[PDB]
């Protein structure tokens, strides 16, 4: 009884897609205008982004080629290293940064979904909230029901995406066709507030916000028809085409709009629907809306086959692993994800967890990289069929330390308390892995109450 | 390995009871989900709606900028358009919505005949550059308005003779200079127009017959209510601009009654706020009042009009080399070539530019705030009496940012004494809120303060900014 692979090239491509381009596209070109006053400079930075990003996927794409076992940075940097970094990573995971992402995501759906019908007037709160509980639970509904109709549905949302945006780009084409000037005089020429670790930094730091998000494909490996050439291949093709739609897009953008506006106003494509369209501008909130929804589904199917893997490791408890015999869905898995998703609609703010995921995101890649290069040292020949020129991880490493020492400039008080949380995962570790000879009561209702949950779900173990 | 296998779960797990009671929790799941979907409805059906927008025109989300003497706006011997070319990038930097032109035709003296008011005089400028210079000036957004006045060399405003004839050729002009691209025309010293309400409202039918973005200013020399209202009779959409303000300085309550009169009787429409139509704000003010009046002009319900150089508090009456009615722009030491070194630098706009508590920074954080929140762009307006020598108001839209600001004209310091709230509508007074810039050094700002102690030092203004209760 396994989960049967599924996943083929198309949807290997779609969850990528659906992935990266949830929210950043909308939002991010007001702060790198605001960084970036020069809209070439944000050209410039936009596709450095996109090339940084192409380099890293290259590098992880060939990482999950050679360690074909499933889970992502959990696995990858399991293998090496040793057990106790891999738990300090599940457990923030688990803790803070990966069930917080989906109630963003989700809150923002409902912000944009309901923009409509509230065009200057700020949405209710608690009908936010509310919306998107509801569209968290009816999402790990459909994921518990089938592994199918989870691919379809992201699909049909990567497919919803790429339409919007070649609308928002014909838009631009047909504007600029009518006489345009293309802005090409404050294009370019005068950079602005251009400063050597002043302002080009911080305008880096914010693209990069849009890019994340392509490192998914591991999350589910082992679920896809031929893991050893289909996953570089959807990576190859995702990402390219995900790099010149955000160039086309902010080209579009910044030339229909004065910058004194996008510096004002905040989002950028309702003035761009109410500018062109003039007329029911305001579905493109909508479809915005929609281009979050199906993010939400990705990430809680990329959600689940990782804490899945973690308890084969044992270092989750036990109920995890179990699966439906007739479904063929980590049921218990997913509840326990959707659970601590909704848990964090209770928060007052909920801003506060960028603080510390600003830097950890960016830390574990360097992680991983070095891991990577290390596995290269120790072993060779551990079936590498890519074996890639030992180039690109160095420059990453690099990068990713730069980027690591402007993320202590700019937060080093919020990145301080933000590592301290991750030392709280080490009591929990001792007492799940390194304490084992537990008295006989404990180990007792362990037991009645994984069965008590196997009873109630009906979930049998892996093997 | 902590649970049942397969044969013992499926052995267990098949009693009657049990097959019932995960199908009761799924149908309980349902049930609450669609009660979520009820309540949402609920919540979103049962609730308040928005206003409707006020059809935002271009000139009213910013002030406007006077230029009464080209010539001396950028020192004497540069009088080219050229200049203005140039130096756009600083009234960019002030953020100003307008640009006012003065007067740049022909006009020597009182021949009637001999002045025209097409031709483009050589000195100030060519119709090219001036066209080189409208371009330049719409590239960066700032909107030109062009003043028509025939005679500004003379006595008379507009001629001593007949001004039928002056008519016919301003008739004649309005379109010559509309379709050369300007976005507004001024007249000044309307009062010594004969019958000058039909002439101004055929003037404003004319100007309205072309575009709705054309605007049009009218200038008069005097304070009383009721010949402005006559004026305004048939000419609501005009923007007069008059030395209403003039009558009175540093008055605590006098300033108020006045306000609040214009307003009630102009019907709450849109108004200019200024002292006067041509003239600078230190020929009628002290040099400790500026500060409280460029506080006031910036969050009343209007559209604001200062002269060049208004803005660093330059003074006609600290130099006798300049004149008074047409000032010298301070850009450095050499500006003034008389008496050198008489120029200091806490008058000079470089002075002026580094120093935080300088006005000129001042008038740049006010430009800041002016054009971002819709409550100081065309939020209601509500003015409740305080203790003497005070002005207070508040500006609330209909949800967003509200604004609360306390001026103090006493010459000495007093409580605040705010008593009752008078007509606080929909945005109540809470006891609680921020302080984003004082007019006087100290009070530092970003942090909450206290409102039924406030100690206010002479000649202080407040600009206190709470949100949505
Ligand atoms: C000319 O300007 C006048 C100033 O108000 C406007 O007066 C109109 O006069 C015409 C016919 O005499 C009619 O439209 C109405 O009697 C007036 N309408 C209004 C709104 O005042 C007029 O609109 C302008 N143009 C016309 C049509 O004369
Ligand atoms: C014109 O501005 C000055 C400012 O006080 C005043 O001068 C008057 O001008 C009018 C018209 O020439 C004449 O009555 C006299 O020359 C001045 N008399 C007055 C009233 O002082 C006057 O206030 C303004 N014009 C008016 C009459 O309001
Ligand atoms: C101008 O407005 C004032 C406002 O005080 C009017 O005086 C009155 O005072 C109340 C209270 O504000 C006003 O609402 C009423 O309109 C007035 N009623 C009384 C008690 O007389 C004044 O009448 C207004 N003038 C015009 C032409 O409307
Ligand atoms: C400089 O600022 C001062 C503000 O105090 C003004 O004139 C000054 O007046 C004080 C005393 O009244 C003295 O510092 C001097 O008389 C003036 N300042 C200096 C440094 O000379 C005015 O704003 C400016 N005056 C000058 C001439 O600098
Ligand atoms: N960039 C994604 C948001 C996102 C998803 N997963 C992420 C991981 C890290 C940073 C951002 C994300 C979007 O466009 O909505």
């Amino acid at each position: 009884v396994t989960l049967q692979r599924n996943i083929t090239l198309l949807n290997g491509v779609a969850i990528i897609v659906g992935t990266i381009i949830g929210s950043g596209i909308f939002v991010t070109p007001t702060g790198v205008l605001k960084e970036a006053g020069s809209p070439g400079l944000a050209l410039v930075v936009w596709a450095a982004c996109g090339v940084f990003s192409i380099v890293g996927a290259l590098c992880y794409a060939e990482l999950g080629t050679t360690i074909s076992k499933s889970g992502g940075d959990y696995a990858y940097m399991l293998e090496v290293y040793g057990s106790l970094p891999a738990f300090l990573k599940l457990w923030i995971e688990l803790l803070i940064i990966r069930p917080s992402s989906q109630y963003i995501v989700a809150l923002v759906f409902a912000t944009y979904l309901l923009k409509p019908l509230f065009p200057t007037c700020p949405v209710p709160e608690e009908a936010a909230k509310l919306v998107a509980c509801l569209c968290v639970l009816l999402l790990t509904a459909v994921n518990c029901y089938s592994v199918k109709a989870a691919t379809r549905v992201q699909d049909a949302f990567a497919a919803a995406k790429l339409l919007a945006l070649a609308l928002i780009i014909l838009l631009g084409f047909v504007q600029i066709g009518k006489g345009d000037v293309s802005n090409l005089d404050p294009n370019f020429s005068f950079e602005g507030t251009k400063l050597d670790v002043g302002n080009i930094v911080l305008a880096l730091y914010s693209g990069l916000f849009a890019y994340g998000g392509w490192n998914y494909l591991n999350f589910v490996t082992e679920e896809m028809i031929n893991p050893y050439r289909n996953l570089p291949l959807a990576i190859i093709i995702s990402l390219p085409i995900v790099t010149l739609v955000y160039v086309l897009t902010n080209l579009a953008y910044f030339t229909t709009l004065s910058t004194e506006q996008m510096l004002s106003s905040e989002a950028v494509a309702v003035d761009f629907g109410n500018y062109h369209l003039g007329v029911m501008s305001w579905i493109i909130p909508v479809f915005v809306g929609l281009s979050c929804f199906g993010s939400v589904n990705g990430s809680l199917f990329t959600s689940s086959r990782l804490f899945f893997v973690g308890s084969r490791e044992g270092h989750l408890p036990s109920i995890l692993s179990m699966i439906h015999p007739q479904l063929l869905t980590p049921v218990p898995s997913l509840v326990f994800t959707c659970v601590m998703t909704l848990l964090y609609a209770f928060s007052k703010d909920i801003f506060s967890v960028i603080n510390f995921f600003s830097f950890f995101n960016w830390l574990c890649v360097a992680l991983a990289i070095i891991g990577m290069i290390w596995l290269r040292h120790r072993k060779p020949e551990l079936e590498r069929p890519i074996k890639v020129n030992l180039a690109l991880p160095v420059f990453f490493i690099l990068a990713c330390l730069f980027l690591i020492a402007v993320s202590f400039w700019k937060t080093p008080v919020e990145c301080g308390i933000g590592f301290t949380i991750i030392l709280s995962g080490l009591p929990v570790y001792f007492f799940g892995v390194w304490w084992k000879n537990k008295p006989k009561w404990l180990l007792q209702g362990i037991f009645s109450t994984t069965v008590l949950c196997q009873k109630l779900m009906q979930v049998v173990p892996q093997e | 390995f902590t649970g049942l296998s397969k044969e013992e779960l499926l052995k267990v797990a098949g009693s009657p009871g049990w097959v019932r009671t995960r199908w009761a929790l799924l149908l309980l799941f349902w049930l609450g989900w669609l009660g979520m979907l009820a309540g949402a409805v609920v919540i979103i059906v049962r609730a308040p709606r928005c206003r409707e927008l006020p059809a935002q025109k271009w000139w009213h989300t910013g002030a406007l900028y006077r230029i009464g003497d080209l010539q001396a706006f950028q020192g004497h011997g540069a009088g080219n358009l050229a200049g203005l070319k140039g130096r756009l990038d600083y009234l960019s930097s002030l953020k100003v919505k307008g640009l006012v032109l003065g007067p740049i035709h022909k006009n020597q003296k009182d021949d009637v005949a001999q002045t025209d008011l097409l031709q483009i005089d050589p000195n100030f400028g060519s119709k090219e550059d001036f066209d080189s210079l409208l371009q330049s000036a719409k590239k960066k957004s700032i909107r030109v308005i062009l003043d028509l006045t025939p005679n500004y060399r003379g006595e008379n405003s507009w001629f001593s003779t007949q001004v039928d004839t002056v008519a016919t050729k301003v008739k004649d002009a309005l379109e010559f200079w509309l379709q050369a691209g300007v976005d507004g025309f001024q007249v000044r010293d309307i009062e010594n127009l004969k019958d000058a309400s039909s002439f101004l409202a055929e003037w404003q039918n004319i100007t309205k017959g072309f575009s709705e973005d054309r605007l049009l200013i009218a200038g008069t020399n005097s304070s009383d209510l009721q010949q402005i209202l006559s004026l305004l009779e048939s000419n609501k959409d005009l923007l007069l601009t008059s030395s209403y303000l003039s009558d009175s300085g540093s008055t605590g309550e006098h300033t108020k009654s006045l306000v609040t009169q214009y307003l009630n009787a102009t019907g709450n429409r849109w108004c200019s706020w200024s002292l006067s139509q041509a003239r600078l704000l230190t020929s009628f003010l002290p040099a400790q009042l500026l500060r409280l009046y460029q506080l006031m002009l910036f969050t009343l319900p209007g559209t604001p009009v200062f002269s060049y150089g208004d803005e660093i508090g330059l003074d006609a009456a600290a130099l006798p080399g300049q004149p008074m009615e047409a000032p010298v722009m301070l850009w450095d030491e050499s500006s003034f070539p008389d008496i050198p070194g008489a120029v200091s630098a806490n008058m000079t706009v470089k002075g002026q530019s580094e120093d935080p508590g300088s006005l000129l920074s001042l008038f740049r954080r006010l430009s800041d705030q002016r054009s971002k929140e819709r409550s100081l762009l065309h939020g209601d307006f509500h003015a409740f009496s305080a203790g003497p020598g005070l002005f207070s108001y508040i500006r609330h839209w209909d949800q967003n940012e509200r604004f609360l600001v306390v001026l103090n004209f006493g010459d000495v310091g007093l409580s605040a004494g705010l008593q009752a709230s008078d007509l606080p509508a929909s945005a109540s007074l809470p006891a609680k809120a921020d302080l984003l810039l004082s007019t006087q050094p100290g009070r530092e700002e970003g942090s909450p303060l206290e409102l039924e102690r406030l100690k206010l030092e002479p000649h202080e203004g407040l600009l206190l900014r709470f949100p949505y209760a």
